[PDB]
RNA sequence: AAACUCCAGUUGACACAAAAUAGACUACGAAAGUGGCUUUAACAUAUCUGAACACACAAUAGCUAAGACCCAAACUGGGAUUAGAUACCCCACUAUGCUUAGCCCUAAACCUCAACAGUUAAAUCAACAAAACUGCUCGCCAGAACACUACGAGCCACAGCUUAAAACUCAAAG
């Protein structure tokens, strides 16, 4: 099964023919890792 | 193994910017990578005064690059960073999503140590 | 005791109710300990599982008038 | 000393004795001293509560088995 | 525990290197 | 025999062990964002499990992705970003008063 | 709104305004409070020396330059320096744990200057340097 | 020394592993992965072509193949780390453990000593 | 140095007083652990002092917290005596 | 007091040195020892005990050779104290502490409590300390001092380490 899910990702890694469509839609794009939590542990991600 | 470069590159263009992030893929690939994604976190306001191939930066573009790699080739990736000008700093680190967290049951509470004096009338 | 289990269950879903508990009468009967009878006596039938059977429980009490206010 | 007041009262009442007071040291090992040469020691010591008020042992109950008598206790 | 007993080993040692210098 | 006669049980009303509010979470080194919450706002020093309450597990984690963030241009080490100063306060230390 | 001990960031516009002047504008002052001495010197916003204030530089010597009543002196006399310069809101930024650490700061408010702010800067290392051996006295 | 391209001892065997693209098998190789997983399969190699039985690993022999599997390891860590006094400690433990095992196998089954001695290049000396 | 200014140990003026400023950047300096590092960080502490000394620190927080402990359970206790006379 | 006064303070640039907080955690390693970040390699044994005839390690100090040098610092010098001060206090600076390549192989190297297995009952138990015991094995000790010494032997060790006595003396030492 774990080999099956990787031989459908591997579609979506950069190569050598899509690397420059790749950075320029990476330009426009962002990425955030930033969410809190509370005394309730329930996070709480920033509205941006 | 599965890598990740935490890259910050120098404040420019959006043509500089494509053609450095470009450069370092390349040399990526040369090595013996596979690169997976490129992710972007935006530019910020770097949290300390970065001083680096004789430039003060205060700002820089955070860029992620997961990939994967033999061992060998980490140590001579290392190398190609430093030289690079437009690189403020960059560093690679195991990626954290190739670590299983053991799930966890709950706090235990650990009683207070007994028998650690000999029950005798001082 | 095997009515622990349910004792444990019922304070959970339901807790305490407002009736005050009275330890000077001996033939004291709580509205946790009237839940047992009931859950018990309908275990006598056949019911062989926890979740319907607690659940007919609740159902029988309320026809009888008792108030059931679930924590929720 | 909760209850000091209602064993007083029933030790008069079944003409008995009691001792629900701090015990001074002496009071069976050295009572001739105390009292007197000619005094009598109890013949029986009933305990209601076998601790002091620092969760130890009444002396009493050591001292009454030095005496030779028996001892009743909760 | 006292160093009494580690005492006449200290001057022991001390005036033993101290005469092989001399020597 | 009788039936009344108590039964080899466990504890029923035992209640579940309790849970650090990350408990089941991720601790990555790039959420600067929740690893400012165990940092003092004034000098960056990182608190103690007996303020964050934090478990032993958990701790050593936000403490080695700190110190990862710190040297990689991500986090400042002598004061907490002002960005991340109106976030829920999670720790149980009361300057001011 | 509130108050808060929090200072301005630059980075975002407040409406704390002291005389008509942003935080960053105010001046500076930059106490310096060693065990045997305290410096004083004021600055403005783009670190242009206003005023230079010590202990020493008062008339006292040796270890009357360690004290509270120097310290005082010392703070009298960097904000009256100041002071005709055009200097009356000013934040402080003391540099040590010695004796004038508190007393220098009361000698700047009995010249006319306001303090709005108090920072610590007080030099700690992150390991660094290894400091002189213990004494036995 | 297994080549690079080898596969990794636990993908080797799921089907349709055979039929997949070039870089699914490479990622599965031996090139993207550690040191530790080229001795699962050093080790593999010396149980079919030496053991009987190579399923079975808790056997004096596969034990001794499994320890010089990491005494091996040990002379290549050692080969570039000369001052590394922690892992010469282990080689030098791990080369009396294999001398032990060795002993008490020449006792009892000496059809297979002579097998392991010849299919490891062992050489059993008798001690002074 | 390398990091912004004004904005680490900083505090500000209420109402132009000073001293209850000053109270409370000494008491955040002191809560942190700052006071006591400056301290020791005067003269050099060697590993074997330094040993002694964080395990004294650490017998003392223990019998502290527990004694603490104690005198707040017994504190319940204090009121009047109930059977005066007996 | 001496010293410094091409000194001090603000700001900027700026390490072959040392590694706040976390750590109120108690983990790793045979011990020594190890607490900044990343990556690579990697932490012996499917019964135990077991080498003072061997092998491999072993803080700090120190020797040899070549480098680095912020700070600290034996030695030395100066100032002060003192009856004197070859010390305690102050200033300055050197070997040295660091790196690389070799040697040296010691410690209150002490948690002064050996390894494996097991027990909590009986006499629990001189005292103190960190409760009292069983089985098995190895190592070690037999009054104090002479003695971490002499001789002999071994060692890259040459004012050294290891191993280690005797004569005379005491009736105590502990
Ligand atoms: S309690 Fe489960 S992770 Fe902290
Ligand atoms: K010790
Ligand atoms: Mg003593
Ligand atoms: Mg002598
Ligand atoms: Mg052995
Ligand atoms: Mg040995
Ligand atoms: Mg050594
Ligand atoms: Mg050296
Ligand atoms: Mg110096
Ligand atoms: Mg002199
Ligand atoms: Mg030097
Ligand atoms: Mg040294
Ligand atoms: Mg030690
Ligand atoms: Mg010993
Ligand atoms: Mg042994
Ligand atoms: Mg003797
Ligand atoms: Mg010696
Ligand atoms: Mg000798
Ligand atoms: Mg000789």
């Amino acid at each position: 099964r774990e080999v099956l899910q990787l031989q459908e990702e591997v579609k979506n890694f950069i190569t050598r023919e899509n690397l420059e469509a790749r950075v320029e839609a990476a330009l426009d794009s962002r990425k955030n890792y930033n969410w809190a939590i509370t005394r309730e542990g329930l996070v709480v991600r920033p509205q941006r | 193994p599965r890598y990740e470069l935490a890259l910050i590159l120098k404040a420019m263009q959006r043509p500089e910017t494509a053609a450095t992030l470009k450069r370092t893929i390349e040399a990526l690939m040369d090595r013996g990578a596979i690169v997976r994604d490129l992710e972007n976190l935006g530019e910020r306001a770097l949290p300390y005064r970065i001083s680096a191939h004789s430039q003060q930066h205060n700002r820089g573009g955070y860029f992620l690059v997961d990939f994967y790699a033999p061992t060998a080739a980490v140590e001579s990736m290392v190398e190609h960073l430093s030289r690079d000008i437009d690189v403020i700093r960059g560093n690679i680190v195991k990626h954290p999503l190739t670590q299983e967290l053991k799930e966890c049951e709950g706090i235990v509470p650990v009683p207070l140590a007994e028998k650690l004096y000999s029950t005798k009338k001082r | 005791y095997h009515e622990d289990r349910i004792r444990a269950k019922f304070y959970s879903v339901y807790g305490s109710g407002q009736r005050a508990f009275d330890l000077f009468n001996p033939n004291f009967k709580s509205t946790c300990q009237r839940f047992v009878e009931k859950y018990t006596e309908l275990q006598k039938l056949g019911e062989t599982d926890e979740e319907k059977l607690f659940v007919e429980t609740g159902k029988a009490l309320l026809a009888e008038g008792v108030i059931l206010r679930r924590v929720g | 000393r909760q209850f000091s007041y209602l064993i007083e009262n029933m030790a008069r009442d079944c003409g008995e004795y009691a001792h629900t007071r701090y015990f001074r040291g002496g009071m069976l090992t050295n009572a001739r001293l105390l009292f007197g040469p000619t005094v009598r020691l109890p013949d029986l010591i009933i305990f209601l509560h076998t601790l002091n008020n620092i969760f130890e042992p009444h002396v009493a109950v050591r001292d009454a088995a030095k005496m030779n008598i028996p001892t009743v206790g909760i | 525990k006292n160093v009494l007993k580690i005492r006449r080993r200290k001057m022991n040692h001390h005036k033993y290197r101290k005469l092989v210098k001399k020597t | 025999s009788n039936e009344d006669l108590p039964i080899s049980m466990e504890n029923p009303y035992k209640e579940p062990l309790k849970k650090c509010i990350l408990c089941g979470k991720h601790v990555d080194y790039k959420n600067v964002q929740l690893l400012s919450q165990f940092v003092s706002p004034f000098t960056g020093c990182i608190y103690g499990r007996h303020i964050t309450g934090l478990c032993g597990k958990k701790q050593k984690e936000i403490t080695k992705a700190i110190k990862r963030a710190q040297i990689m241009g991500f986090m400042p080490v002598t004061y907490k970003d002002p960005a991340y100063l109106k976030d829920p306060k999670v720790c149980n230390i009361r300057y001011r008063e | 709104t509130k108050f808060s001990i929090y200072p301005p960031i630059p980075g975002e516009e407040s409406s704390l305004r002291w005389a008509g002047k942003k935080f960053e504008e105010i001046p500076i002052a930059h106490i310096k409070a060693s065990h045997n001495n305290t410096q004083i010197q004021v600055v403005s916003a783009s670190n242009e020396p206003l005023a230079f204030a010590s202990c020493g530089t008062e008339g006292f010597r040796n270890a009357k330059k360690g004290t509270g009543i120097a310290a005082q002196t010392a703070g009298i006399a960097a904000a009256a320096r100041a002071k005709q310069k055009g200097v009356i809101h000013i934040r402080v930024v003391v540099k040590g744990l010695g004796p004038g650490r508190l007393s220098a700061m009361h000698g700047l408010i009995m010249g006319g200057l306001e303090v709005i702010s108090i920072t610590d800067n007080t030099p700690i290392p992150h390991x660094g340097c290894r400091p002189r051996k213990a004494r036995k006295l | 020394d297994p080549p690079p391209s080898t596969l990794l001892k636990d993908y080797q065997n799921v089907p349709g592993i055979e039929k997949v693209d070039d870089v699914v098998k490479r990622l599965l190789s031996l090139e993207m992965a550690n040191k530790k997983e080229m001795l699962k399969i050093k080790q593999e190699q010396f149980m079919k072509k030496i053991v009987a039985n190579p399923e079975d690993t808790r056997s004096l022999e596969a034990r001794i193949i499994a320890l010089s599997v990491k005494i091996r390891s040990y002379e290549e860590h050692l080969e570039k780390h000369r001052k590394d006094k922690a892992h010469k400690r282990y080689l030098l433990m791990s080369i009396d453990q294999r001398k032990k095992m060795l002993k008490n196998l020449r006792n009892t089954n000496y059809d297979v000593f002579e097998k392991i001695c010849w299919g490891l290049g062992i050489e059993y000396t008798f001690p002074p | 140095a390398k990091h912004l200014k004004f904005i680490a140990r900083t505090v500000m003026v209420q109402e132009g007083n000073v001293e209850s400023a000053y109270r409370t950047l000494n008491r955040i300096l002191t809560m942190d652990g700052l006071i006591e590092d400056i301290k020791h960080r005067r003269y050099y502490e060697k590993p074997c002092r330094r040993r002694q000394r964080e395990s004294y620190e650490r017998c003392r927080r223990i019998y502290n917290m527990e004694m603490a402990r104690k005198i707040n359970f017994l504190m319940r206790k204090n009121r009047a005596d109930p059977w005066q006379g007996c």
